[PDB]
RNA sequence: AAUGAGUCCACUUUAAAUCCUUCCGCGAGGAUCCAUUGGAGGGCAAGUCUGGUGCCAGCAGCCGCGGUAAUUCCAGCUCCAA
RNA sequence: GAAGCAUUUACUUUGAAAAAAUUAGAGUGUUCAAAGCAGGCCCGAGCCGCCUGGAUACCGCAGCUAGGAAUAAUGGAAUAGGA
RNA sequence: CGCCGGGCAGCUUCCGGGAAACCAAAGUCUUUGGGUUCCGGGGGGAGUAUGGUUGCAAAGCUGAAACUUAAAGGAAUUGACGG
């Protein structure tokens, strides 16, 4: 990508895992992308927005997708920070 | 003991695999479409291109602003431009790496004679050269593989002695005319 | 006439998603070949690498089946390689073509150096393994062509890679393994991570939620 | 594993030549027993004199009589057996003729179903065997 | 219509010649002024065409071919490679 | 600037010296090329001749030379016979 | 009932590897370099002949070549057969 003239020479830009920062390939059918709903501060109703996490198949096969999603949710202000 | 030189080299290389269908088809297309004699002429042209590409690769691996890179790259680019296989706008070694042997085969004298309208049908252009009808600027050339430079391009013409430029018609026309006038009054 | 039974096939047939790259981007499984010849129609070429007559022994002699190796692809960055075995050859070739369409993958291309024009070679050196076969693809300058055996040459020409040094190891007379190893290296082009891909990704909506209203009205079930 | 030390060139080189003696081709080329054993003595062809015409039975599963000659070489006068290749070429060779003899293709190895024959006849007395077979020339009579 | 390859006068060449080069005069219609070596099962481009032979004669680097319908021998024809 | 280096080496960079030919490579229409080292420009003619080349690189290890000083080896005060 | 260290092992695992059987080492290997010793190079002939050397002997150690051959092997699969 980015030949010297400046344009982008790529079919597409693949996703990176949000836990291990690895490329999620086009034939990785164990890799999820999950949106987590946000709520407003006053009444806790779903306000139409969400935060998105992608996990590659290797992390999700290690058994570490649970802790990774929990840490990402800590980092994004989802639920507790003191759980 | 002797004042000889003995310095010589081959000008071609044979392909590694004989009887490859795709390669056979491609070089037959080149032979038929450019009117060559054998596979050896195709191999000679692609050997020439391969040596140019080897020089260009070795210069490209060197550092920019190296004096040797500047000197030999400029000389190589000037040479390829003066024989017309590379344009003046494309004056970098990458465009040297973009060349193909259909660019070199176009610069032969046979191809130029056919494409200048000076002879139809590239096979007729070969036999016209080999029978000494054609001259670059004033020199009579019978070499179908003469590589025509850009400067000596406007000066391809019939030679002054052939019966397509000046006079003196050939032995067949002279023979037919003299037997006709011997048979007539 | 194509009547799809898949959410992805329903979205593809109704022109809701175009340009197969986002199907790759969200890494979804393609389970209908009609999607592939919908997007890459009139550019896919297929060729038979090998027909091998496999056999198993029964008490009334051998039962001979036929295995077909078909490589497919447009010459601009997609290949697949399918393999099917059948009692007769034409059925095996048909099934191998369908399987090759289903297993199609995008090919990343790069520059040898001085990134001037279109990308022409592999972006780095990649290696695929299958059985004992190890195939190594190496970036080559422009006009080099493909320096390979005929089988990875066929696969790499269908990938749209113009210039590639190669290297092999193992029993390469096991053409199935050797084709599969070339296909493996080709797919791990986009498996690979390069400094120009370090930029943080931005998550767009998956096609399953972008058109969930279309899918609830038209796909299920009516 | 192998030693990788910066000052280990002697160990590496000595090991390599000691282990180079362990392949068949290097030992065959560099020992001199093979050069002494073969009748040509490193030459590509040799001249000899036919002692008798023999037929060797082909190895199984083939079944034929391969027409050979028994030849005694002029230098170092060993006795070899040479094939006479083509459909009728044995009738050209008469007893006590003087042939040229070449290798038979596999560098001192037997070829085909012919058991133990490493040589073929080229040019029975000086007219070549191919020209005799093709009718180009005839025996110098 | 065009041309050499040859035959050959002269120049030139050279110590003297020869060869090339230059140039008179002759020199092509099966332009008989005649392209050959290897091959045609696979590896490996190219025939399951025909006649003969019948585990013989032979081919075949290697797998193999041949026991009276040989895609492989011996030939003709036709193709392939340089 | 005369003298010396507060260790000595390895290493690295530079500079000298490594025959020519061969190889790489610049220039040059041998009629093209393999080659060669040659050539090119005006003559309306005195022109009682003018211009230009015959480059450059590479040449292991050992030896010589001048900068660097990380890495690796090594050395100085313990019976103080120390600065 | 636990924790730490060093042991002999076991189960399980898409760590990764491997031709596979399998292996937490047989992993961290074409993305190939932590240190080092011994050792293989198609099958036979042959661990034979010969020389040397050790031993009371039996034998041990070191150790060819001529010649011969297109496979000999490994691991898995399907059948067939199994007193
Ligand atoms: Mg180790
Ligand atoms: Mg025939
Ligand atoms: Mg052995």
């Amino acid at each position: 990508m980015q030949n010297d003239a400046g344009e982008f020479v790529d079919l597409y830009v693949p996703r990176k895992c949000s836990a291990s920062n690895r490329i999620i390939g086009a034939k990785d059918h164990a890799s999820i992308q999950m949106n987590v709903a946000e709520v407003d501060k006053v009444t806790g109703r779903f306000n139409g927005q969400f935060k998105t996490y992608a996990i590659c198949g290797a992390i999700r096969r290690m058994g570490e997708s649970d802790d990774s999603i929990l840490r990402l949710a800590k980092a994004d202000g989802i639920v507790s920070k003191n759980f | 003991p002797v004042a000889r030189s003995w310095v010589c080299r081959k000008t071609y290389v044979t392909p590694r695999r004989p009887f490859e269908k795709s390669r056979l088809d491609q070089e037959l297309k080149l032979i038929g479409e450019y009117g060559l004699r054998n596979k050896r002429e195709v191999w000679r042209v692609k050997f020439t291109l391969a040596k140019i590409r080897k020089a260009a690769r070795e210069l490209l691996t060197l550092d920019e602003k190296d004096p040797r890179r500047l000197f030999e790259g400029n000389a190589l680019l000037r040479r390829l431009v003066r024989i017309g296989v590379l344009d003046e706008g494309k004056m970098k070694l990458d465009y040297i790496l973009g060349l193909k042997i259909e660019d070199f085969l176009e610069r032969r004298l046979q191809t130029q004679v056919f494409k200048l309208g000076l002879a139809k049908s590239i096979h007729h252009a070969r036999v016209l050269i080999r029978q000494r009808h054609i001259r670059v600027r004033k020199q009579v050339v019978n070499i179908p593989s003469f590589i025509v430079r850009l400067d000596s391009q406007k000066h391809i013409d019939f030679s002054l002695r052939s019966p397509y430029g000046g006079g003196r018609p050939g032995r067949v026309k002279r023979k037919n005319a003299k037997k006709g006038q011997g048979g007539a009054g | 006439e194509w009547m799809p039974v898949t959410k992805l096939g329903r979205l593809v047939k109704d022109m809701k998603i175009k340009s197969l790259e986002e199907i790759y981007l969200f890494s979804l499984p393609i389970k209908e070949s009609e999607i592939i010849d919908f997007f890459l129609g009139a550019s896919l070429k297929d060729e038979v690498l090998k027909i091998m007559p496999v056999q198993k022994q029964t008490r009334a002699g051998q039962r001979t089946r036929f295995k077909a190796f078909v490589a497919i692809g447009d010459y601009n960055g997609h290949v697949g390689l399918g393999v099917k075995c059948s009692k007769e050859v034409a059925t095996a070739i048909r099934g191998a073509i369908i399987l090759a369409k289903l297993s199609i993958v995008p090919v990343r291309r790069g520059y040898w150096g001085n990134k001037i024009g279109k990308p022409h070679t592999v972006p780095c050196k990649v290696t695929g393994r299958c059985g004992s076969v190890l195939v190594r693809l190496i970036p080559a300058p422009r006009g080099t062509g493909i320096v390979s055996a005929p089988v990875p040459k066929k696969l790499l020409m269908m990938a749209g890679i113009d210039d590639c040094y190669t290297s092999a190891r193992g029993c390469t007379a096991t053409l199935g393994n050797f084709a599969k190893a070339t296909f493996d290296a080709i797919s791990k082009t986009y498996s690979y991570l390069t400094p120009d891909l370090w930029k943080e990704t931005v998550f767009t909506k998956s096609p399953y939620q972008e058109f969930t209203d279309h899918l609830v009205k038209t796909h299920t079930r009516v | 594993g192998k030693c990788r030390g910066l000052r280990t060139a002697r160990k590496l080189r000595s090991h390599r030549r000691d282990q180079k003696w362990h392949d068949k081709q290097y030992k065959k080329a560099h020992l001199g027993t093979a050069l002494k054993a073969n009748p040509f003595g490193g030459a590509s062809h040799a001249k000899g004199i036919v002692l008798e015409k023999v037929g060797v039975e082909a190895k199984q599963p083939n079944s034929a009589i391969r027409k050979c000659v028994r030849v005694q070489l002029i230098k170092n006068g060993k006795k070899i057996t040479a094939f006479v290749p083509n459909d009728g070429c044995l009738n050209f060779i008469e007893e006590n003729d003087e042939v040229l003899v070449a290798g038979f293709g596999r560098k001192g190895h037997a070829v085909g179903d012919i058991p133990g024959v490493r040589f073929k006849v080229v040019k029975v007395a000086n007219v070549s065997l191919l020209a005799l077979y093709k009718g180009k020339k005839e025996r110098p009579r």
